């Protein structure tokens, strides 16, 4: 039920928060909501055991 | 008003000064123009009555977001005035785009 987020356009700012969670585009391919190669969620689950 | 925020996808909402005699409620929420019910109720900003220079010089520094408030009566004048802070609200948003809001 924990989340974080991995890939980002820029850097923060202090004290600010991010909702969206649009897929990353790693290369010149854009993504438009496919989850290809150069594409991935920026959201990884925690696996805490 | 002001509509400030970055695209519309996500937050993009703020100010809806009304100025009647009360309803400046600022919201930070998902709002789609042309999940969240935030609220701010306090005076209207915008007291006045010979025209009036109403300014602001509104800023934010890592989210705190203050503005400066000042009405002057008298192109832009010459000669020099004061203008003297309001409120202090902790937007927390990132902020790239503004519009105003007439009707
Ligand atoms: C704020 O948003 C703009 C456009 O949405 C983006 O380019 C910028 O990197 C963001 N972050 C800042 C200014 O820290
Ligand atoms: C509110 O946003 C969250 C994003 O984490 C989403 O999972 C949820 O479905 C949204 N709820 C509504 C009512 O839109």
């Amino acid at each position: 039920n924990y989340l974080y987020r991995l890939f980002r356009k820029s850097k923060l700012k202090p004290f600010e928060r991010d909702i969206s969670t649009e897929i990353y585009q790693a290369g010149n391919r854009p993504c438009n909501g496919v989850a290809g190669p150069n594409c991935y969620s920026p959201l990884q689950s925690y696996g805490f055991r | 008003g002001w509509i400030f925020g970055t695209t519309l996808d996500s937050k993009t909402q703020s100010l809806l000064i009304v100025n009647n005699a009360t309803n400046v409620v600022i919201k930070v929420c998902e709002f789609q123009f042309c999940n969240c019910t935030f609220e701010y109720v306090s005076q209207p900003f915008l007291m006045d009555l010979f025209k009036n220079l109403r300014e602001f010089v509104f800023k934010n520094i890592d989210g705190y977001f203050k503005i400066y408030s000042k009405h002057t009566p008298i192109d832009l004048p010459q000669g020099f005035s004061a203008l003297e802070p309001l409120v202090d609200l902790p937007i927390g948003i990132n902020i790239t785009r503004f519009q105003t809001l007439l009707a």
